[PDB]
């Protein structure tokens, strides 16, 4: 039973480290995705102003 | 590890003699006489120190004397 | 025991021999690559006169037997140990003779010609084998991964191979082998533990600390920050219980042991870390496929069983390469056996049954010609 | 030491720096292009605090100093190494300051603009030099050859330039540079020797095997036939004695090392061999002068010191071109220094003394305008 | 007694403490590293109540005092013995306080961190010392040798260190310590003398036989041949006269005692002999400098005072290494004190006077930071 308990402790230590790394990676990927979305919408606003002046021609 | 504790005890031995002082329950006149007892403690302390100093000097002469004996019967 | 005439897949990887029949999903006979030699001479009567232990028989007794590694950095040192480990695997575990089925062996990339000719000669002349075949590990690992693109990083015990394969295409010019792996990490942990205070200088303890590393040692996500926060340790240091009972206390050393891979300067070698060498290899490839190599990088080897390698690789590559593209790193579960698994799925094809090398053609051609035929 | 106000000819060729005063027939200060950095940090007291070795001082100690190449393929990687090698050549060997005589430097064909502007700026702003001049190597080599017609093949250490000049006329459109030279040959020999069995992965051994190649490696007159006759070797394989004493045995590999030049496919590059690229360059020229280019082809570069290049070139060109005309290939003795020799005979003319670029006009014009003035 | 404000060089080597002022050529206070402790309790009145003897005071009386070794294999066992030996050296022989001059101590390579922090704390907190410095023995020995290249073999009493230094460059990765030295040789001689017939099991006799070994025991030039010719002894066996008067007769055992160094199997350890370990260390170094390490090998330690070590080393290395180069072994006279001598010449430099560690910075930083500053 001591061997089994030590095996379980290592298994969960591994799974918990995996949990923390996956959560950190998820947070980072969300940050990247929505920053990129913001950049896309910003260049969209640039196109909006550009078309407005082009109509102003 | 006990030697580190020995140095810690050296500081702890200096620490033991000092105790918290309370100036809130005392009035104007009593504090003065209490200051005087603190002063006498100071006096007392230096006296013993002085003694030690003089003894130290004496002891050093002893050492010197002792050394000569081993240099005369070798 | 076996009713199918199929090749025996025997992965003789450095540190662990994994043998089993083709078609299986995992090796049945898994034992370390070690040979135990009787050190002294006993006047006792009745014990086994066997002069050469192997495998679990040697692992069970490491205090009496001087331990010798049958493979070093990749180059085969002693051939008697080779004959011992194959003869043992054949006539002690599998309970089958090699005279009835083929044998698909797996060798490391960029190995000496003497090694290949020697093993082939022992497998043809001495043992009567109908057919042999040498295969590189990286291809079989990519097979088991279920893809055709990516750079396989195989970190065994004494050698580390980086092999790029894009669209099912090998690149023999870019394969660069570097002898940094589990043995140099065991040596680094041993010298730093000797620095801690517990000094040992025998191989049995070395194997014990190797097992301790396999069980506990992990990779750090930020080396210097972990050093600072471990200066005042609380939960960062762990107290391990030796199988003998002696209470060992190991703190930061864990996540500083594999760090030697990222900083070879610790062992005073001008070689670059595994990540930097892989990055340089990517520059050596063409630009067109570099993004695909970034998106399909695969890992192999037992050394990759440590927790925290994927994240460390991602941060290091992101710091080295631009951060505009997408650089996903994929590590298939049970990657260590994946190589062997590949062997199994490679031995069931009829075409592969047509690509074997029989005895007669080898005998007339000779071993060197056989080397030309394979590549 | 010098009583004549003449430019210092300093050929900074890739792999070997050759510096000397104008008028001489050979460079006095010849040292490899390498920079040795202290790898570790010593607690020792008294040794030179110098943090940057160079030249023979680095060659004498290659085990302690990590070696970095100051030039790669042609593009200058680090400028600190540039300042180090010139400052060393000025204040350690020649024992003369650049503030008293000009300096005729030689640069490779088709080099980056950043390289030229950088070296010119270090030679004008930092060091006080009365006048600078950049010159292409091919023209000076053709000068030293004593002709005005032919195609110069300059094979340095990391780059190979084919430059056609007919009747003294340069062709900046046909100059094609290809980064195949001595370093890629050293890498090929290293990987094939690792295939033989002796594996190394450090730069000091790389330089040692480079020297071994320079001394022994030659070009084959018939690759496949030599392969067949070397299969059963007797006098074809030679046993070399390493300067350390280890007995190395090298057979066919020698005459298969430079063969990579003729078959770039060995390094997995779509580029064509040096002979085929030269042949294509000849087609790119006009037909009228093609025969003259066939009859006046000249070679340059240290890599051409191998025995058997002239015959191999003759057979390959005869197999590619018709065999009706006459295709004589001329290689002047001591061709490697010939370039530098040219510099010497180019710095003694009064007209060339009138074609220098003084500080003031460069300062007002700026470096870019200086680039326009030269070409 | 001392009119110069210079550091006291106190080499606390295992087995013999050698203390003296800087500038001298030999230690004035030389005494064994032993602590004699009152075993019984006496009802007598008038004798010294001192509860802890040290040095010659303990050597003069070994029958009453149980002897304890203050150092074992390198790791400090008891710190009270440390405080005893320094306090004794300060206030019984040198007749000088540590509050007036620095102190340059010498420690063994690859020692525990606890040892260093402990000695530094006893030298700063308890004793008021203006400045401390820890130094490795190998560097000072190479200094006293008057060179900058070679591999120092320091064989003390309970530990043996092989330290390669080429062109004044330490190699902390190659330093390998092995606990085979004079104590294990004394134990081997004791058990083989017990096998001869004279059995003893007390430490005083152990020290006596240690002295007998130091005086008589030598190294053999050919072990098996000496065994054969000693089978019929005549002049090969010698009759020694014990200081007590008992007539001891010792024959071949002499030149078989240090042989255990060359064959650790005698003590049932898988470790390799000192010569084979040094040879392996040489392979671990780079090839370029290996010849220089062969030509500049230096020895240190009291154990090297036996006659016949140089020749044995030469034959063993010649049998192991090739016999084409030149392998000269140099042993400077009075090598044992050379280390200490180095200390003296190291404490007279003004720069070294600038590399000391004062109390205040250590107190704020703490001992661990001090460890980082030194290395
Ligand atoms: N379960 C494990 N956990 C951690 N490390 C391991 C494990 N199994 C093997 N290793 C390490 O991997 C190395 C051996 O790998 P190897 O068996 O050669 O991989 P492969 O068989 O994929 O080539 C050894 O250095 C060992 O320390
Ligand atoms: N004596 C020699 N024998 C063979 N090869 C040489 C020799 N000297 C130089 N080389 C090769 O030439 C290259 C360097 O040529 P380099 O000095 O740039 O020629 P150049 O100075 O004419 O431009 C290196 O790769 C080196 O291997
Ligand atoms: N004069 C001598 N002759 C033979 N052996 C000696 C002598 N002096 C010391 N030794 C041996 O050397 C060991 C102690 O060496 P040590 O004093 O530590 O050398 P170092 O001071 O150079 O480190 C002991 O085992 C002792 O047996
Ligand atoms: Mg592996
Ligand atoms: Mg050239
Ligand atoms: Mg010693």
């Amino acid at each position: 039973l001591s061997d089994k308990l030590k095996e379980a402790e290592t298994r969960a230590e591994f799974a918990e480290r995996s949990v923390t790394k996956l959560e950190k990676s998820i947070d980072d990927l969300e940050d990247e995705l929505y920053a990129q979305k913001l950049k896309y919408k910003a260049i969209s606003e640039e196109l909006d102003h550009a078309l407005n002046d082009m109509t102003s021609i | 590890g006990k030697r580190q504790t020995e140095r810690e005890k050296k500081k702890k031995i200096l620490a033991e003699r000092r105790k918290v002082l309370a100036i809130d329950h005392l009035n104007e006149d009593q504090l003065r006489e209490k200051a005087k007892e603190l002063w006498q403690s100071i006096y007392n302390l230096e006296a013993e120190k002085f003694d030690l100093q003089e003894k130290f000097k004496q002891q050093k002469y002893e050492i010197n004397v002792l050394r000569n004996r081993i240099n005369d019967n070798q | 025991d076996e009713d199918e005439t199929t090749a025996l897949v025997c992965d003789n990887g450095s540190g662990l021999v994994k043998a089993g029949f083709a078609g299986d999903d995992a090796p049945r006979a898994v034992f370390p690559s070690i040979v135990g030699r009787p050190r002294h001479q006993g006047v006792m009567v009745g014990m086994g006169q066997k002069d050469s232990y192997v495998g679990d028989e040697a692992q069970s007794k490491r205090g009496i037997l001087t331990l010798k590694y049958p493979i070093e950095h990749g180059i085969i040192t002693n051939w008697d140990d080779m004959e011992k480990i194959w003869h043992h695997t054949f006539y002690n575990e599998l309970r089958v003779a090699p005279e009835e089925h083929p044998t698909l062996l797996t060798e490391a990339p960029l190995n000496p010609k003497a090694n290949r000719e020697k093993m082939t000669q022992i497998m043809f002349e001495t043992f009567n084998v109908p057919a042999m075949y040498v295969a590189i590990q990286a291809v079989l690992s990519l097979y088991a991964s279920g893809r055709t693109t990516g750079i396989v990083l195989d970190s065994g015990d004494g050698v580390t191979h980086n092999v790029p394969i894009y669209e099912g295409y090998a690149l023999p010019h870019a394969i660069m082998r570097l002898d940094l792996a589990g043995r140099d990490l065991t040596d680094y942990l041993m010298k730093i533990l000797t620095e801690r205070g517990y000094s040992f200088v025998t191989t049995a303890e070395r194997e014990i600390v190797r097992d301790i590393k396999e069980k506990l040692c992990y990779v750090a996500l930020d080396f210097e920050n972990e050093m600072a926060t471990a200066a005042s340790s609380s939960s960062l240091e762990k107290s391990y219980e030796l199988p003998d009972g002696q209470v060992i206390t190991i703190g930061n050393e864990r996540f500083r042991c594999p760090e030697t891979l990222f900083q070879p300067s610790f062992i005073g070698m001008e070689s670059a870390g595994i990540h930097e060498t892989t990055y340089n290899s990517i520059m050596k490839c063409d630009i067109d496929i570099r993004k695909d190599l970034y998106a399909n990088n695969v890992m192999s080897g037992g050394t990759t069983m440590y927790p925290g390698i994927a994240d460390r690789m991602q941060k290091e590559i992101t710091a080295l390469a631009p951060s505009t593209m997408k650089i996903k790193i994929i590590a298939p579960p049970e990657r260590k056996y994946s190589v062997w698994i590949g062997g199994s799925i490679l031995a069931s094809l009829s075409t592969f049954q047509q690509m074997w090398i029989t005895k007669q053609e080898y005998d007339e051609a000779g071993p060197s010609i056989v080397h030309r035929k394979c590549f």
